[PDB]
Parts: structure tokens; C-alpha cells; sequence
RNA sequence: AGUAGAAACAAGGAGUUUU
RNA sequence: UAAACUCCUGCUUUUGCU
């Protein structure tokens, strides 16, 4: 349900997927199975990428503090979630930065 | 001796000399008070040749609109809306049957023009009518109200950038009776001085809520403003444009950008192009009516018009030609075309703004408003506009007038144009069975028709064949301003045509002079007018270099900007003499600051400042060459090389000019007198964003080239790339990255402002 | 360029739809924008076809010539897209139709007469 | 008065003081 | 109340509030 959508979730992985939905039409979630499909995908988003950061030397590891003040910066970077533009603009900034073919 | 110059065509053939028979010099004829009167003599217009169909009562509206279209036949030669709707569907069943595949195919790049297109596309036009504040707000500012009403309201559903969303809650927007609209009053506040220990006043606005219904909103929602045409040239009369809603235009972009690529693969409609086109297709079919010329037949040409030609349409054969020119095609489809054809079937037009009033005895005026027609003491007015009233009186709904039957101007063309070309497909011979045959072209309201038959008595039962053809389907021809000849001699639109050869001298040069935009930008497209009009408008090489040598006489007029070798003087001559004596390159210099006139007709496409380029010495363009500019604002690309210059052929044109960034390409100045309404505080408030929405602007680099289509949240939306504007200067960069950490600071400093 | 002497012709006008200034490679209105769009600044193309083989070369000429310019407007980006555009507007063309004669077109051709006019420049070789 | 022509302008708009 | 002076505006002065 979108109700267990809006219940056993956060609201975080919801407003940015109620966001992400309302590109294509189906603004009063009447699908509630696309609605359900990408917050179940979009919180194996947060799941892969959060409670890792980078270090100076460049090793891999965890840490607990988890409290930056944008003051520490991640790992992996959220791309899904954001718009049809600023995936392109990340998507090509690493491009451009780096060696990389386009995607 | 008595002189009179109108005995020229005694020698002079009347199509090569018509031009002086067009007082296009003097000022066109204004309307001076409102257009309630002119919109109620077309409601009641309407209601006269459409007076005997079923008058319906609108369900949801409570208008007692009339219904005309399949009733009685007309019985005589007066106008008569009375279409029939199986002959509509009949007339353009034939469309298919020449021309093959027309619909299927042409909706499939309306499918596709649907399928790319933003919101930004129904921003751009004429001012429309907002129905948030009832006035006629410019385009970019009744949508952008009507959008945060939605907000305002429960159900945005629209803020996905492109249109059909934005089509698909207009539609919702009439379920939601409450309406919680916005309303902003004007208040005053009490502050004090440190420094003269004074106490005054200081101006601020405030805010009100307001509610609408569903007999209230869905008015408003299918109201049109009534104008008066201002400026038309030709009829001593005036006559009532409507100012299409907000919602409706969205549906309409649709329905004419269908209807315009009909007449693209058509070969009659000269309508969706320029003129230039026009006369290929105007002299196309005077040779193919010399196809099928055998030894005797008699060709007749008819310089048609038609009179009464916007109130006897009727947009419910509207809705019968967009059901049948989108056959079998997908159900999403045609739903989304035929909204606009019925919200033209229930369109309730207002009615201006009223009367003035004069007192006699106690010398005093007064204005009321056109809504208190419902209740007023009928012997406030004069014997003719009581009559006026007393025959709407019935159609006054809300302070507006049902009017269903009929169109009118600045609403919609282009598919009664495909209606009004597929009778004229109908004279195919093929389709006649007959020896009469006729082919012709159609532009908005002005036809011009060639018939042929081999004598006089089949021209003559060729000719009212078609009349009575268009009478079945509300098209009435003027009897009044009509006539047939034999081929080589007609017009259409005022493109008069001489055995061959036409002569243009439609939109004849209302201009030819300093149409001010800029002070550079206004030479630059001063420059091209003399130019295109070479080319579209034919005037010749004399004409060109008087258009130019005059151009400039009131080029400098306006801008003050004589010579030094004229000693004359102004705001400034003697520093202009700086220039003079210390520049080697004398006649080189630019005459936006007094300068010669170097432009002939070798080099009107070139412009000015490139033109005076390769004479300079390296001072004066150095000080033109200077990329500040407080004088340009670098535009965007919608008004980077654009000018709106008013043909009259068309409602507006956009036409560029090469302008190359200069110091006299500046902003005129904006109108003051917004002040001083109670709408200060649509100002005040947005005065602050543009000063700050292009802060933001200067972050994306596309955003000034491209519109930027992202997510929501400007204040969010920067910031996200901020981050990624962060680890591409954190992996490689010539900036310390401890300054970097300063950079990182700020993104949750501005989260901790909740 | 150079001019000849009139000739004393009548006008009989061919109205078709002519190119104005198209420029180089022929590349498509929507396709100007994309090469346009990765020399102001590359990160916002959103190009889903990335170019063509002939595109790979002439945009690398085209990106170091910004800087060649001057610490540089985003103003002469899009120019570089004016040169790029295929203009096709219906002229009255009298005469030869080619993007070095169509920008003319008013000087040539009229009313008893033509005017001979040949400008300067690289007559082509294709 | 005048402009004008099917309805208009002949300042609109805000403040203060005196039968 | 009737007279004068004080500030804004000249396409937005077409009309929604308290």
C-alpha cells in the first residue's frame, strides 16, 4: 500500500519518490505499484550509499558519527533522486572532470 | 484649371496605381471609450442570424445559450449561421478524398508537438485575460497566477513542465467549488525618525482571502474579454476582439497547431505563412485554371469576401470537424482537441467596461461598470442603446453574455479557414459531376474564388452552387462587397492582381521609420525594414534610398543626434567636435552619436557598426568595445534580436534584425503608472525577484541560453549543484581546499534556517 | 566584390523557400544547439546521441577559439549557434539562390531590371 | 467653447486648512 | 463646508479588497 509506503518508511525516501513521481502524469498516485516500485528502490539508494565517507589517506571504512553540518562528505554520490537535470549535470560533470565516455 | 488626381486611372490600369487609394498616411481610427457597446451589438448580432435553434440551458453555467446549428434552412440572402452538420463532416469527408491522408498524418505531428512541448509555449502571445483578477493581464502573468492558484488551492498536479498536466487540472479545476483565490489590499503603517525626531507614514500591502463556487469559477474560467479593435483600417464602424482566458488558449494552441498544419499540406490557405507565399499560390491557381482550358470555355473570376464572417461561424461544427479530422486516433487524443471547440460553445463574453455618464444640469460625470446592465434604470440611456440591451438583457449571466453561437476576433482562425477551403476542394471536378467547376483560395474572411463553365448560364448556376454550398455550413458571402470578372483581375487580402502580375500594396508602410526599441536596435531593424520590404512588400530602388535618406532624418530626430557639420544644436554639439578633429577616420564614425550616413541600398543586411568598422581608428570602437556594458542587460534568446512590429496580415509578428551588442542597444523605460493603482503589491513584492532570480541565473551557465528544467526549490536547487560544483573543484582545482571547507559550510548553514 | 552593368530585364520572380546562411557541416537546428551547448559549458548537454564522427573535430577547433576571444561573454556562444542555423524562408529569387547571393537579394533583381553582381570571397569547389 | 464620432477627452490621484 | 497650497502618475486610470 501507499499507505505502507507513508507508515513503515521515512518520509525522506517518500517526499523525494512523491517528487520523482510527479514527472509523467500520475500525480494522485494511481498507479500505487510505480509508486511502490522506486520507494522500494530509492531507499536501496540511501542503504548503498550512506555511513561511508572519504578519507585523506583513501582508505575504505565506516564511521559512527554521522553528524557532518556539511562539514564531511560521502562516498557514493546520490545521482537517482535528483531531476532529468541535474542527473545530466552530475552525469556529465564526471565527464568532463575525468577520462570518462558518456553514459 | 480644377485638379483632381483620381482621373489617373483613366490611363493608369486601377490595380497599378491602387496604392494612392489607400489612406494608410493618416492615423488610423481609434475606439475612445469602451467596447460595451460594440460587444452588445455583436451578442445581439449573433442572435439575430442564428435567432431559430433550440435554446439549451446550461447545466452546470445557468446560461441560456442558443443552440443553432442543423436547424431550419435559410430562406434568404441575410447571413445566417444555421450550419448543417452533415454537410460539415460531408464538405471535409471530400478534404480526404483530394488530398490523401491529410488527418491521420497531421495528427501525428500534433502527437508529437503535444508530446515535447512546455508549459513556456502558451507564455508567449498576446495580453490574455486572467481570470484571478479580471483584467487583462499580459501572458506571462496570468499564467504565472493562475499556476499558484492551483498551488494555493489542494491540487497543483501540474508542476511537471510540460502542458498536459497543466491541461489536465483546468479540467479538475472546475470540481473544486472552493476556490481559495488571493486578494491583496492597499494599508498604512506609523514609523519614527532618529535623526529629525519626525513621525510619518510609510505604504505597504496586505492580504485578503476570497472564495469562488461552481456557478462562479466556471464563468470565469470560460470568459472572454471584449476590446475594441484598435487601429483596423477600413471600416468607419469598429468592432469587438475577444481576449481569449487563461485555460482556454491551452486548449487552443492544440487545436491551431493542428489546423495550421492542415493548411501547410493544403495548397489554398496563404493564411499560415507570409505573404511572399501567398502570391505563388494566388498566381499558382489562375494557371491551373488554365489546365483544363479548352478551345471555348468562359472562366469567371469572383473577388469574394464574406460578410459577417466571425458571428456566423458556430464552434460546435468546430467540434465536428476535430472529431472527424482526428479519425481513429488514439482516445487521449482527441479528447484533448475537442475541449476547445466546447469551451468555445459555452464561452461567455463580458462586456467591457460600461457608459459614461454626463450630467446637464448639475455638470458632473460617472462611469458604472458593464455588470450593473443586469439592473439599471433603462431611461439613463439613449434610444439606441436601449435597444441594445433590452434584446441581451435575457443573456446577462454574472456581469458577462452567453454567447454561444458565432466566433469573433483574436480568439482562433485557421480552422474555419480549413472549413471555409474545403468547399472550395468541393469544386473539384471530380466532385461536381458537372461542367461548372471552381477552385479559389481562402484566407481568414476575404476569398477569392475562379469558376468555370462553358457559357454564362453555367458560371451563373456554377457561381450560386457554391453560394448556396457555403450557405449549409454558415460561410455568407458579401453581396455587398463582391464581384465576378473574367480571369487576371482580382484581389485577395488586397494582393490586386493585374493579368499576371501582381501588385502588393497590402500593409502598405505603416512604419518605414524609427519604430524605438533601442537607440542602435531601432537603426538596425530601421535598416532591415527598408531591406525586407525590397524583398516582401516590393518597394523599389528610389523608394528604398528616400525610405532610408528619410529613416534617418527621424532617426535623428527622436535621438537628437545630428552631425557636427550641421552647427545646429541640441542637448550636445560640442564635444561631439572631439570626435571630429581627433579622429583620422572622420567619416567613419557611428551616427547613433552623429555620425555620416555611409548605409545605402549596397548594404542594408550588413549592419551599422560592422558596417563602420574597418575604417576606425582603435579609440572609439576600443570605447565601444568595452564588455560592461551598463547599457545593454544582455538579453535572453526570445527578445535577443526580436522586436514585436505589427503587420496587417497577422494579430503580431516577431521579426529579427542583425544587432550586434552596442552601447546604444538600452531598456526604454518602463510605464509608472502602476503606483499609483491599488495593484501596487503585484510590484513591490516581484520588483525584489528579478533582482535575485538571475543572482541564481548567473550560477547555471544555460540558465540565461536555455530554460532550466529541474527540480523545485530554487534555494534547494542551486545547492545540489553546489555540492557537485564542490568535488569537481575537490578532486582537481587551483583553489586551496581548506577554502573548499568554507564552501561546505554554507550548505547546511542555509538548512539550519529550517 | 564586384559589380556588372544592368541588364535590362524583366522581373519574373521564382517565390520558393531558400536557405539564408546555414553554415557549416549542415547540422541540424536542434544538433546546432547540442554543439553549441558543450563549448559554453559542457555540463548541461543532456544529449542522449552524443555527435557524429565529423562533429568530434570541428567542435575541438571551435573550443579553444573561446578562449582566443577574450575572458568571454556567454554572448558569443550563442553567435557561434547564429552561424549554425538554416534559415529557409520564402524569397521572391529572382536568380541564382545560394548563401552567398541570398543574403543580397534586393541589390540584383527588379523592376525592368537585373543587376549583375558577383561578391567576393571563395567561390566553392563541390 | 473646442476636439471628436455611435463614446470619449475637456487631468486623474493623495494631503491639509477656514460660514 | 467653500477656497487654496502640498506629493505621485501620462499605455497599466479596463477594478478587486479592507
Amino acid at each position: 500500500m501507499e499507505d505502507f509506503v507513508r507508515q513503515c518508511f521515512n518520509p525522506m525516501i517518500v517526499e523525494l519518490a512523491e517528487k520523482a513521481m510527479k514527472e509523467y502524469g500520475e500525480d494522485p498516485k494511481i498507479e500505487t505499484n510505480k509508486f511502490a516500485a522506486i520507494c522500494t528502490h530509492l531507499e536501496v539508494c540511501f542503504m548503498y550509499s550512506d555511513f561511508h565517507f572519504i578519507d585523506e589517506r583513501g582508505e575504505s571504512t565506516i564511521i559512527e558519527s554521522g553528524d557532518p553540518n556539511a562539514l564531511l562528505k560521502h562516498r557514493f554520490e546520490i545521482i537517482e533522486g535528483r531531476d532529468r537535470t541535474m542527473a545530466w549535470t552530475v552525469v556529465n560533470s564526471i565527464c568532463n572532470t575525468t577520462g570518462v565516455e558518456k553514459p | 484649371m480644377d485638379v483632381n488626381p483620381t482621373l489617373l486611372f483613366l490611363k493608369v490600369p486601377a490595380q497599378n496605381a491602387i496604392s494612392t487609394t489607400f489612406p494608410y498616411t493618416g492615423d488610423p481610427p481609434y475606439s475612445h471609450g469602451t467596447g460595451t457597446g460594440y460587444t452588445m451589438d455583436t451578442v445581439n448580432r449573433t442572435h439575430q442570424y442564428s435567432e431559430k435553434g433550440k435554446w439549451t440551458t446550461n447545466t452546470e453555467t445557468g446560461a441560456p445559450q442558443l443552440n443553432p446549428i442543423d436547424g431550419p434552412l435559410p430562406e434568404d440572402n441575410e447571413p445566417s449561421g444555421y450550419a448543417q452538420t452533415d454537410c460539415v463532416l460531408e464538405a471535409m469527408a471530400f478534404l480526404e478524398k483530394s488530398h490523401p491522408g491529410i488527418f491521420e498524418n497531421s495528427c501525428l505531428e500534433t502527437m508529437e508537438i503535444v508530446q515535447q512541448t512546455r508549459v513556456d509555449k502558451l507564455t508567449q502571445g498576446r495580453q490574455t485575460y486572467d481570470w484571478t483578477l479580471n483584467r487583462n493581464q499580459p501572458a506571462a502573468t496570468a499564467l504565472a497566477n493562475t499556476i499558484e492558484v492551483f498551488r494555493s488551492n489542494g491540487l497543483t498536479a501540474n508542476e511537471s513542465g510540460r502542458l498536459i498536466d497543466f491541461l489536465k487540472d483546468v479540467m479538475e479545476s472546475m470540481d473544486k467549488g472552493e476556490m481559495e483565490i488571493i486578494t491583496h489590499f492597499q494599508r498604512k503603517r506609523r514609523v519614527r525618525d532618529n535623526m529629525t525626531k519626525k513621525m510619518v507614514t510609510q505604504r505597504t500591502i496586505g492580504k485578503k482571502k476570497q472564495r469562488l463556487n461552481k456557478r462562479s469559477y466556471l464563468i470565469r474560467a470560460l470568459t472572454l474579454n471584449t476590446m475594441t479593435k484598435d487601429a483596423e483600417r477600413g471600416k468607419l464602424k469598429r468592432r469587438a476582439i475577444a481576449t481569449p482566458g487563461m485555460q482556454i488558449r491551452g486548449f487552443v494552441y492544440f487545436v491551431e497547431t493542428l489546423a495550421r498544419s492542415i493548411c501547410e499540406k493544403l495548397e489554398q490557405s496563404g493564411l499560415p505563412v507570409g505573404g511572399n507565399e501567398k502570391k505563388a499560390k494566388l498566381a499558382n491557381v489562375v494557371r491551373k485554371m488554365m489546365t483544363n482550358s479548352q478551345d471555348t470555355e468562359l472562366s469567371f473570376t469572383i473577388t469574394g469576401d464574406n460578410t459577417k464572417w466571425n458571428e456566423n461561424q458556430n464552434p460546435r461544427m468546430f467540434l465536428a470537424m476535430i472529431t472527424y479530422i482526428t479519425r481513429n486516433q488514439p482516445e487521449w487524443f482527441r479528447n484533448v482537441l475537442s475541449i476547445a471547440p466546447i469551451m468555445f460553445s459555452n464561452k461567455m463574453a463580458r462586456l467591457g467596461k460600461g457608459y459614461m455618464f454626463e450630467s446637464k444640469s448639475m455638470k458632473l460625470r460617472t462611469q458604472i461598470p458593464a455588470e450593473m446592465l443586469a439592473s439599471i434604470d433603462l431611461k439613463y440611456f439613449n434610444e439606441s442603446t436601449r435597444k441594445k440591451i433590452e434584446k441581451i438583457r435575457p443573456l446577462l449571466i454574472d456581469g458577462t453574455a452567453s454567447l454561444s453561437p458565432g466566433m469573433m476576433m483574436g480568439m482562433f482562425n485557421m480552422l474555419s479557414t480549413v472549413l471555409g477551403v474545403s468547399i472550395l476542394n468541393l469544386g473539384q471536378k471530380r466532385y461536381t459531376k458537372t461542367t461548372y467547376w471552381w477552385d479559389g483560395l481562402q484566407s481568414s474572411d476575404d476569398f477569392a474564388l475562379i469558376v468555370n463553365a462553358p457559357n454564362h448560364e453555367g458560371i451563373q448556376a456554377g457561381v450560386d452552387r457554391f453560394y448556396r454550398t457555403c450557405k449549409l455550413v454558415g460561410i455568407n458571402m458579401s453581396k455587398k462587397k463582391s464581384y465576378i470578372n473574367r480571369t487576371g483581375t482580382f484581389e485577395f487580402t488586397s494582393f490586386f492582381y493585374r493579368y499576371g502580375f501582381v501588385a502588393n500594396f497590402s500593409m502598405e508602410l505603416p512604419s518605414f521609420g524609427v519604430s524605438g526599441i533601442n537607440e542602435s536596435a531601432d537603426m538596425s531593424i530601421g535598416v532591415t525594414v527598408i531591406k525586407n520590404n525590397m524583398i516582401n512588400n516590393d518597394l523599389g530602388p528610389a523608394t528604398a534610398q528616400m525610405a532610408l535618406q528619410l529613416f534617418i532624418k527621424d532617426y535623428r530626430y527622436t535621438y537628437r543626434c545630428h552631425r557636427g557639420d550641421t552647427q545646429i544644436q541640441t542637448r550636445r554639439s560640442f564635444e561631439l567636435k572631439k570626435l571630429w578633429e581627433q579622429t583620422r577616420s572622420k567619416a567613419g564614425l557611428l551616427v547613433s552619436d552623429g555620425g555620416p550616413n555611409l548605409y545605402n541600398i549596397r548594404n542594408l543586411h550588413i549592419p551599422e557598426v560592422c558596417l563602420k568598422w574597418e575604417l576606425m581608428d582603435e579609440d572609439y570602437q576600443g570605447r565601444l568595445c568595452n564588455p560592461l556594458n551598463p547599457f545593454v542587460s544582455h538579453k535572453e534568446i526570445e527578445s535577443v534580436n526580436n522586436a514585436v512590429v505589427m503587420p496587417a496580415h497577422g494579430p503580431a509578428k516577431s521579426m529579427e534584425y542583425d544587432a550586434v551588442a552596442t552601447t546604444h542597444s538600452w531598456i526604454p523605460k518602463r510605464n509608472r503608472s502602476i503606483l499609483n493603482t491599488s495593484q501596487r503589491g503585484i510590484l513591490e513584492d516581484e520588483q525584489m525577484y528579478q533582482k535575485c532570480c538571475n543572482l541564481f541565473e548567473k550560477f547555471f551557465p544555460s540558465s540565461s541560453y536555455r530554460r532550466p528544467v529541474g527540480i523545485s526549490s530554487m534555494v534547494e536547487a542551486m545547492v545540489s549543484r553546489a555540492r557537485i560544483d564542490a568535488r569537481i573543484d575537490f578532486e582537481s582545482g587551483r583553489i586551496k581546499k581548506e577554502e573548499f571547507a568554507e564552501i561546505m559550510k554554507i550548505c547546511s548553514t542555509i538548512e539550519e534556517l529550517r | 566584390g564586384t559589380f556588372g552593368p544592368v541588364h535590362f530585364r524583366n522581373q519574373v520572380k521564382i517565390r520558393r523557400r531558400v536557405d539564408i546562411n546555414p553554415g557549416h557541416a549542415d547540422l541540424s537546428a536542434k544538433e546546432a544547439q547540442d554543439v553549441i551547448m558543450e563549448v559554453v559549458f559542457p555540463n548541461e548537454v543532456g544529449a542522449r546521441i552524443l555527435t557524429s564522427e565529423s562533429q568530434l573535430t570541428i567542435t575541438k577547433e571551435k573550443k579553444e577559439e573561446l578562449q582566443d576571444c577574450k575572458i568571454a561573454p556567454l554572448m558569443v556562444a550563442y553567435m557561434l549557434e547564429r552561424e549554425l542555423v538554416r534559415k529557409t524562408r520564402f524569397l521572391p529569387v529572382a536568380g541564382g539562390t545560394s548563401s552567398v547571393y541570398i543574403e543580397v537579394l534586393h541589390l540584383t533583381q527588379g523592376t525592368c531590371w537585373e543587376q549583375m553582381y558577383t561578391p567576393g570571397g571563395e567561390v566553392r569547389n563541390d
